[PDB]
């Protein structure tokens, strides 16, 4: 919604940035297998199959 | 990147005409008249309106101050909703509003400045006969119902039936904008050097320094269009255009179209922006008078004017949904000059 | 409170719609989801109307458990179900926004 370039996510690739709240770049827009989910206290959420 | 820097607060009053009386429950008269009218016990008024993009409405008002708490509400942007950042008060009259912004706030274009559109609907535009008893109570509309905002200007000072209903709109903080590449800028007359003003007897032309002056004495320079720079001696002569030219100090207003004028005044000639030898900027505020030649303007004649009072204010500037980021190391060398600057022999600096 | 009744003969509604809510992904990790009080629209011709229609937004009590089939080997995964298990109470319109 910032650039309104239409980039597809989970493409694996085409990774995309943008300036941080500081001032530092970093990545936005990237979904994850959901099977590598942690919580806050870093244990593996484990979730598999059906 | 660059900076929002307002001159002077932003300042808007709803304007009473002079042959209307507020309304009066305490008295007993079978019909009160043409009085304002800002709702009541029995009386619900609407209030449709919608003031730098924010629009606000509702139709359970009872009294005028809940009309200023509701306003209120959109002062500041939410979770969600853009907050407006003007605040309403009190009139003193208890007639209307007294609109007010600090423009401190913030730092997009809705932050800043003052703008006010006047839906229609507006029975708190209070203009309605109205009519007390028999018997208990009742306060009572005219023949329902309340009349509606229409092409008014239900109590701004104007009216223009075209289109949509009409808008004041009050300039008082400019923008400024870095650019990389070579910016010339459109010069104009200065009351020093680089003379000077040769009048073409009544119509404008003149030479294109002259024209740019002619301009300038209308409204032409208090457009809320960006402004670029990129030298530094850009910028100090561009804040001395826009100090000088560029605010409404009288909290009048642009109201609707576009057609600019002389005035008494935006006007404050006398202001100076300098670049000191240690490198600081300043800028001064002479209590000396300036005059403008004819046939600049509007007047015909000469003219002269007397200095008026500023007080900077300065934060930075972002777009709205856009990248830019915030500068902030440069924000605050310019931040340096927040504080009222009145009339007299202190100068401010950078 | 309205239902399908017997045969699956879908229709327009008003309302099961409630276009204002948005559901987004916070930058610290949480989900979030939002209930704006702002009315939508529906273009012509969705639907069903076949001109141009609004709606207005409707309150809801997120409520959430786990999943399990009937008869089957599917284990239970209760660590996941938690940081979901955050939705839990009612969300009126308003300015709050939930978060996993």
């Amino acid at each position: 919604t910032k650039t309104q370039r239409a980039e597809d996510e989970n493409d694996t690739g085409t990774t995309q940035f943008y300036t941080t709240s500081k001032n530092s770049v970093e990545v936005t827009e990237k979904g994850v297998d959901a099977g590598a989910l942690f919580n806050a206290n870093g244990t593996g959420l484990n979730l598999r199959d059906g | 990147q660059g900076i929002w820097v307002s001159y002077a607060d932003a300042k808007f009053t709803t304007d009473r005409a002079n042959g209307a009386n507020v309304f009066d429950p305490n008295l007993t008269v079978a019909q009160q008249n043409n009085v304002i009218f800002w709702g009541n016990k029995d009386i619900a008024v609407t209030l449709d309106i919608n003031l730098n993009g924010v629009r606000i409405q509702n139709d359970n008002i009872r009294s005028l101050d809940e009309a200023i708490a509701y306003i209120n509400t959109f002062t500041a942007p939410t979770d969600t909703r853009d907050g407006t950042g003007v605040k309403a008060v009190k009139k003193a009259d208890g007639s209307g509003i007294e609109f007010v912004n600090n423009n401190a706030d913030g730092t997009t274009d809705n932050m800043k400045n003052i703008d006010l559109t006047v839906n229609v609907g507006n029975s708190a535009g209070e203009r309605n006969t109205i009519n007390y008893n028999a018997n208990t109570g009742v306060f009572s509309p005219q023949g329902g119902n309340l009349t509606t905002a229409q092409n008014d200007t239900d109590w701004i000072a104007g009216a223009a039936q075209a289109g949509q209903p009409q808008n004041v709109k009050v300039v008082t903080a400019h923008k400024y904008i870095y650019s990389s590449n070579p910016v010339t800028i459109p010069p104009m007359i200065n009351p020093d050097g680089g003379p000077a003003f040769q009048p073409n007897n009544g119509n404008r032309p003149t030479d294109p320094a002259s024209a740019n002056y002619w301009d300038a004495i209308q409204g032409s320079l208090k457009n809320t269009t960006e402004r670029t720079f990129r030298t530094t001696e850009d910028l100090r002569e561009l804040l001395q255009r826009d100090a000088r030219y560029g605010v409404d100090y009288n909290g009048s207003g642009i109201i609707d179209n576009a057609t600019p004028t002389f005035d008494a005044n935006d006007i404050n000639q006398a202001v100076k922006v300098v670049v000191t030898e240690n490198g600081n900027f300043a800028i001064s505020n002479a209590n000396e008078t300036s005059t403008i030649p004819a046939n600049a303007g509007a007047g015909a004649g000469a003219a002269t004017t007397n200095p008026k009072n500023m007080s900077f204010n300065i934060t930075a500037y972002s777009n709205k949904q856009g990248t830019v980021s915030t500068n902030d190391a440069f924000t605050k060398i310019f931040k340096a000059f927040d504080g009222p600057l009145v009339i007299g022999n202190q100068i401010k600096e950078s």
